């Protein structure tokens, strides 16, 4: 409901156990998909 | 100022004194040398059933699994913890005697490490979340006594709980024990100086309060080598870096930064002695315990 | 809104909220209980608590103006409101805020049950919530009792309203002797 | 007055309590509704009170007052002259009329 | 520690049967607490 | 309309909500709030204490919470006061404290613990009878007033006719259960231990149907097969026993 | 009693001969050396052994017992010497006191298993009264300590820390008693002092409540001491530098809801704290010297604890403060509340803040002994102490002239309020001050001090000592 959840800050202290601070990493490929992260390579961050 | 004796005073305060006087002198000494003395053998006396002394045990390993956030002061797990410990702390030679020792010595403390004992050291130190108590003190102290010697058979089970548990929090413990730990310092021995020079007599707390807690300091560093005793590779490397745990502690920098905080302190003390003549009582004294220290930590 | 697939989420999230059972051995029993505290505790940081608060809400005001069906989802909400706060001190103090709302919802025939369960968690669990029941809520419990019937639950939770593990509260205890003896 | 006497055994009519005097009564008291709330034969004790020292409720020293040495009677106390408004919490509900049967065992 | 129960009159074999034990009201039910015996303890009459 | 108590033995819907009564009666009157207790005495009076007590065909449960709440109502405030002062020993200094002496005679063989004189400074309690026809609260003086003679008595007799029938071939245990027969016997011997009301007959009673042969001057509870709970019990008693040879002890030190 | 000691001990060996027979006995009934049991003790060890042999016990508290019984058996002369440790021999002349002083002293601890409310508030507030008037608790000060007293208040305090401030009020003026009696209940009570600072901001705003606050009892436990005052650590004092400093730059809440005037700063329990940091540095007329290296540095190292007179950016001066106070103190405006029991008034406030604080530094200043040996220490904090405040403002301070009570022409003594003026007490520290540093050295200025500051109050006390003004306060 509140616009604020669109925000993102590096808050500190107590956030490192929520579960708002959980992000996951999709690259941009449907086959190997599971494999490793390579440097530079593009990818999504979803808010979880 | 002979003006008040002991005839001349109601026998209610005289008593009191005579009480003071019974329990200072005549018992305290009494007290040592008999407690809990004919209790181990008879609870390690035999008659799948567990033993009165392994269901102790269970009874305090159970209450060292179950969750909560500070270890709460138990009386009864301090005296049976303190029992075991002088169980297994029974008390140049010949080949044959100095063997003998050793085989009586192993047996002692199979008594106690087949029942449950290493768990339960492993499970109390992890609970103390940090925190010196009493437990903690007889949790060590039952440590030391069920590894004396290097005992590869314990050592080998408190490797084998604290892999496959996974237990982080034995070393967070330890971790915080070892920073908790106390050096010399010469702030309190100055003000004790000043408190002896007025006239005031200098309680054992405060002579205390120089070295404060060495004691625990190398019983927790006695218990941290003889998990290493003997070149026992994989607790040398477990104690470095724990692999598989969440979260990692290095014991040996801990035990070098502890180091180098005792060193500071020792050649504070040493440079407040360099302009006097000779050492006075105290300052041996507190030379002594921490050279003691620094001894076990070498 | 899809009724089906709001009943299957209940149940599925009150099965999710499971207490292990008693026979289990103490090492898994523990591992468990810790697991089902960090899933509550997850969960009530997310505001689940004040959502399930609201579909309550929203659900009584459209009965107030499928019945079975509704009735179902309402009770199978206060069964997951209980598994979300039981055994959890934290969700129980949150809770404590709420002893009016949950009071009042007492009365009604339907929810007195869920509303009882609830209530007992929250006065076994949270310790301060015993300090914030004033004499209507304890009247309100004692005309459940007379109105519902001779239920020995709410005197179960009379007497946790008297004693709050091992101190006694002298006001509950005189309200509930002025209260529900002399009749 | 406020009480009614009802008799049930006679006493010897001519002895009545006086001032300065012990009323060794052995009562039962219940509500009006048949709710007994108290009674000294339950304890084997009887109850002492001195008249005219204001040590029981109105009605119930009235009542002995009339009463005879050795006399079993029904008292009728009505909430002006036993509590009232406020009764014993958790015993005597408010605006109680309580009955009293009453034997005036001794007057010593 | 109860006064004693004595009462004295008819009944009637239609209906008046009582068991020992508890009843109506407060138990101790005797001749007069019901509506098919009629007695008579000194002071009251008694039915029902 | 009334049935028979006893008739709750098939009533359990019945039996479960008195049951839970109990309980709340014996929680409104906890931890010293003696005007509910004074409350409770014109609910549940001494006639129907002692008759529940006795009674042996009265149902495990209910037998426990009359047991309870006769203890709350107008024993467990004495014994809880007992308690907090009992870690200190105030000695007057008299004859009477020089009389204490560590053993009884010249043989040197311990006494029966808890048998003696008792030099110890220990506030009495006050209690005060339960009418409810006096008005003003300066009547009322802490718990209600219980006999206390007839209670002990019928105490050690109701104990002493429980372990003459504790065989294990026994098929009707008073209160359907050895827990529910002893369990509450040994709370109330307990707590009127602590309390102080026995003399030394009675205590000396007492030891006897706990160990015979070790107290002498049956079997005994301790070397009966008993549940848990009646090893709690005691256990507790133990405790108090214990609790005795260390006052006598320090009586006797002081006196030296 | 050391029959060790041979010749050196004066006691005949015919009476040792009895102490050594009955220390023998003694041993032999604590049980200190497949049998039938024929003792309590072996009774007790052999039916928990058997019962934990026979099967294993399912229940927790069972088995707690069991064993703490068992182990209790083999510890007879442990819990011996801890029961002498709480044993007392009185007299039988106060028998009666001490069975109502234990009657309070029961009534009090079940409390401590109840809810605190209003009723049991008026309780524990009278069992502490009829204890306190109690001749038994300051004839036997041993006997408080024995039983135990102090622990049970501070329980009860630590309960009610705030609802409930009569509770606190008594808890703290019966334990400030119990500091009083004995040197032992003040070295008892100095183990909570951490905890009595940790909440040491508890009714300081309130003037009526002055002795019956945890603040007070802290300094109950360190005053006129001087072994427990060697004994404070760093950071009990740093607790209080840290309130006064923060009462250094917010006005106090409770004066504000009253309606004071927002001054900008709370100068009412920053004198407390520094009454508090007073009592810990000065010891029976002498200063002792760690608490006050320590106590000056907390000080500077922030200087709103100082107040805004002695900050250094736009501070006015120690003069310039007393000044603005005295002029606030004129008019009711300034000081007194809004129109709309023992009024606090703003200036007064100031001015009592600012002596107190020029009481501490002063009190803090280096012994002359202690100088003259070289020690740098001592040099580096009287020179700190002489920048802080420099001669002139102490000297201005103390020429600062008193208004004084004057006989009306009526007849009547007209009386100044002694609570809203500047008063005498007020230049008693600058001149303390101004003594221990800044020693008078030089005649020109002591006779410049004594022509201006000393000679006109020596005249206005002469001058009140007429008949009817001498009695005046
Ligand atoms: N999550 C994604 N976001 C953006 N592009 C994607 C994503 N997944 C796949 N693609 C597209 O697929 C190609 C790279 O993925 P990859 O070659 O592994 O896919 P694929 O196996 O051919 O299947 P598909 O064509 O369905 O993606 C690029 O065209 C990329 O644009
Ligand atoms: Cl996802």
């Amino acid at each position: 409901n509140d616009a604020q959840h669109r925000r993102i800050f590096y808050e500190a202290g107590g956030a490192g156990t929520r579960a708002r601070s959980l992000w996951r990493v999709e690259p941009l490929r449907i086959s190997w998909s599971g494999s490793n992260i390579r440097w530079g390579q593009a990818f999504r961050l979803r808010h979880i | 100022f002979r003006m008040a004796p002991l005839y001349n005073l109601p026998r209610h305060k005289i008593n009191n004194f005579f009480l003071s006087t019974f329990q200072r002198v005549w018992l305290e000494k009494v007290n040592e040398k008999t407690q809990y003395d004919r209790l181990i053998p008879i609870l390690m006396k035999s008659p799948k059933q567990p033993d009165p002394l392994h269901q102790i045990i269970l009874h305090f390993s159970r209450n060292a699994l179950t969750e909560r956030s500070k270890l709460e002061d138990d009386p009864l797990y301090t005296s049976y913890s303190s029992m075991m410990a002088k169980s297994c702390q029974s008390g140049e030679k010949t080949f044959e005697e100095k063997e003998m020792e050793k085989q009586k010595t192993l047996y002692q403390q199979a008594r106690l490490h087949e029942r449950g004992a290493a768990e339960m050291v492993l499970q109390m130190i992890s609970a103390s979340k940090g925190e010196m108590s009493p437990m903690v003190v007889e949790t060590l102290k039952l440590g030391i006594a069920i590894l004396n010697g290097g005992n590869a058979g314990v050592q080998q089970k408190m490797l084998d709980y604290l892999k496959e548990k996974k237990d982080a929090g034995f070393f967070q413990s330890l971790s915080g024990l070892m920073q908790s730990c106390s050096v010399l310092d010469l702030n309190a021995f100055e003000r004790q100086n000043k408190a002896e020079g007025l006239g005031m007599v200098t309680e054992e707390g405060t002579r205390e309060k120089v070295l404060q807690n060495d004691e625990f300091t190398r019983d927790l560093f006695r218990f941290l080598q003889l998990l290493c005793e003997g070149h026992n590779s994989d607790f040398q490397n477990f104690l470095r870096t724990q692999m598989g745990n969440t979260t990692t502690i290095n014991v040996i920098i801990s035990t070098v930064d502890y180091l180098l905080r005792l060193q500071e302190s020792i050649s504070d003390f040493y440079w407040y002695y360099s302009g006097k003549d000779i050492i006075d009582e105290s300052g041996q004294h507190n030379f002594s315990k921490a050279l003691a220290v620094t001894k076990q930590i070498f | 809104l899809p009724i089906q697939e709001v009943l299957q989420t209940l149940q599925d999230l009150i099965a999710y909220f499971q207490p292990p059972e008693e026979e289990m051995q103490h090492e898994d029993k523990q591992n468990k209980l810790r697991s089902l505290k960090n899933r509550q505790n997850l969960f009530k940081e997310e505001g689940m608590l004040a959502l399930v608060l609201n579909c309550i809400d929203r659900l009584n005001i459209y009965n107030s103006v499928s019945g079975m069906a509704w009735k179902e989802i309402l009770n199978l909400l206060y069964k997951l409101l209980a598994a979300l706060i039981r055994g959890n001190r934290n969700n129980c103090a949150q809770f404590s805020n709420n002893l009016d709302w949950l009071i009042s919802k007492l009365d009604r025939l339907e929810s007195s049950s869920g509303i009882l369960e609830v209530l007992h968690c929250i006065l076994i669990e949270s310790p301060e919530a015993l300090n914030l029941i004033a004499e209507g809520h304890i009247k309100s419990i004692i005309s459940l009792l007379d109105k519902h019937g001779r239920n020995h639950k709410v005197l179960d939770v009379l007497c946790s309203l008297c004693l709050c593990n091992g101190v006694a509260v002298r006001a509950n205890q005189n309200l509930i002797c002025d209260n529900l003896l002399p009749r | 007055a406020g009480v009614e006497i009802e008799t049930i055994s006679p006493g010897d009519g001519r002895t009545f309590p006086k001032k300065g005097q012990t009323c060794v009564v052995h009562y039962t008291g219940m509500l009006q509704n048949g709710k007994k709330f108290d009674s000294s034969r339950d304890r084997n004790k009887p109850f002492k009170f001195r008249i005219g020292k204001q040590e029981v409720i109105k009605g119930f020293e009235e009542g002995a007052a009339q009463m005879s040495l050795g006399q079993r009677a029904k008292l009728t106390c009505t909430p002006d002259v036993a509590y009232g408004a406020t009764g014993h919490p958790g015993v005597i509900p408010p605006n109680a009329t309580l009955i009293f049967d009453v034997e005036l065992l001794n007057l010593e | 520690a109860e006064p004693t129960h004595l009462r004295v009159g008819w009944a009637s074999s239609s209906g008046y049967a009582p068991y020992p034990g508890g009843g109506e009201g407060w138990g101790g039910n005797g001749v007069g607490d019901d509506l098919y015996s009629y007695g008579f303890d000194g002071l009251h009459l008694w039915s029902g | 309309r009334c049935v028979d108590i006893l008739e709750l033995c098939e009533q359990e819907d019945l039996m479960q909500f008195h049951y839970h009564t109990l309980r709340l009666y014996s929680a409104v009157c906890a931890l010293g709030n003696s005007r509910v207790a004074y409350a409770l005495c014109g609910h549940v009076d001494l006639s129907q204490l002692f008759y529940a007590i006795d009674n042996k065909y009265l149902p495990g449960l209910l037998r426990s919470g009359f047991y309870d709440l006769l203890i709350s109502i107008h024993l467990a405030n004495a014994k809880e006061r007992k308690l907090m002062m009992k870690n200190e020993y105030i000695i007057p200094i008299t004859s009477a404290t020089r009389k204490i002496r560590l053993y009884p005679d010249e043989s040197k063989r311990h006494g029966l613990p808890g048998v003696g004189l008792r030099t110890c400074l220990k506030p009495g309690f006050r209690f005060s009878t339960p009418c409810f026809v006096v008005t003003g609260e300066e009547h009322q003086k802490q718990s209600p007033e219980i006999p206390l003679e007839i209670l002990k008595t019928k105490a050690l007799s109701m104990l002493t006719e429980a372990v003459q029938h504790s065989g294990a071939h026994i098929r009707d245990p008073v209160g359907g259960s050895v827990e529910f027969q002893f369990v509450p016997v040994l709370k109330l011997i307990g707590t009127l231990l602590v309390m102080g009301v026995f003399d030394d007959d009675d205590i000396r009673q007492i030891l006897l149907l706990i160990d015979p042969s070790v107290f002498g001057e049956v079997k005994g509870l301790l070397q009966t097969r008993l549940p848990e709970s009646v090893k709690l019990q005691m256990c507790e008693l133990l405790s108090y026993l214990c609790d005795c040879e260390l006052q006598h002890r320090v009586e006797a030190i002081v006196a030296f | 009693l050391n029959f060790q000691l041979g010749e050196n001990c004066p006691c005949p060996e015919e009476i040792r001969e009895e102490l050594y027979d009955f220390h023998e006995d003694l041993l032999i009934h604590c049980g200190v050396p497949e049998r039938c049991p024929t003792t309590l003790k072996e009774l007790i060890s052999q039916t928990m052994i058997r019962w934990a042999q026979e099967d294993q016990i399912q229940d927790a508290e069972l088995v707690r017992m069991m064993f703490s019984l068992l182990q209790r058996q083999y510890d007879s002369i442990g819990e011996l010497l801890q029961a002498l440790r709480k044993t007392y021999t009185i007299s039988q002349a106060s028998v009666s006191d001490t069975i109502n002083l234990l009657a309070a002293l029961g009534q009090i601890r079940c409390l401590l298993s109840v809810r605190m409310g209003k009723e049991e508030e008026l309780l524990m507030i009278n069992g502490l009264g009829d204890i306190m008037n109690n001749k038994v608790f300051y004839q036997h000060p041993n006997l408080m300590r024995v039983l135990g007293m102090h622990e049970t208040v501070m329980e009860v305090m630590v309960d009610v820390l705030i609802a409930f401030p009569k509770m606190v009020a008594s808890c703290c003026r019966f334990l400030c008693y119990f500091c009083r009696i004995s040197r032992q209940n003040q070295k008892a009570m100095f183990e909570h002092l951490s905890y009595l600072l940790e909440n040491s901001s508890v009714g300081l705003a309130s003037p009526s409540m002055r002795g019956s606050t945890p603040l007070d009892v802290a300094a109950s436990s360190v005053m006129d001491n001087n072994e427990l005052a060697l004994g404070l650590e760093e950071p009990d004092l740093e607790k209080v530098v840290t309130y006064l400093a923060g009462c250094g730059l917010q006005s106090c809440p409770m004066l504000l809801a009253k309606g004071y005037p927002d001054v900008g700063w709370n100068p009412i329990e920053g004198e407390r704290y520094l009454s508090f940091l007073r009592f810990a540095v000065f010891v029976n007329s002498e200063s002792v010297e760690e608490n006050a290296s320590v106590v000056v540095k907390l000080l500077i190292r922030r200087p709103e604890c100082f107040g805004p007179a002695l900050r250094g950016e736009g501070g006015n001066g120690l003069l310039a403060a007393m000044q603005g106070a005295i002029k606030i103190s004129e008019n009711p405006a300034l000081d007194l509340p809004s129109q709309g029991e023992e009024i606090v008034h703003m200036g007064n406030a100031i001015m009592s803040f600012y002596s107190a604080l020029i009481d501490l530094l002063g009190r803090c200043a280096p012994e002359m002994h202690l100088i003259q040996t070289g020690k740098g220490e001592a040099i580096r904090i009287r020179s700190i102490l002489r920048s802080l405040v420099p001669t002139e403002d102490l000297v201005g301070i103390i020429s600062i002239p008193l208004k004084l009570p004057s006989l009306n022409k009526d007849g009547s003594i007209s009386e100044p309020d002694m609570a809203a003026n500047f008063c005498p007490d007020h230049k008693a520290p600058m001149v303390l001050f101004l003594d221990r540093v800044y020693g008078i050295k030089d005649q020109t200025f002591l006779l410049h001090l004594l022509e201006v500051g000393f000679l006109p109050d020596l005249r206005a006390s002469a001058s009140l000592d007429t008949v009817s003004l001498s009695t005046t306060e």
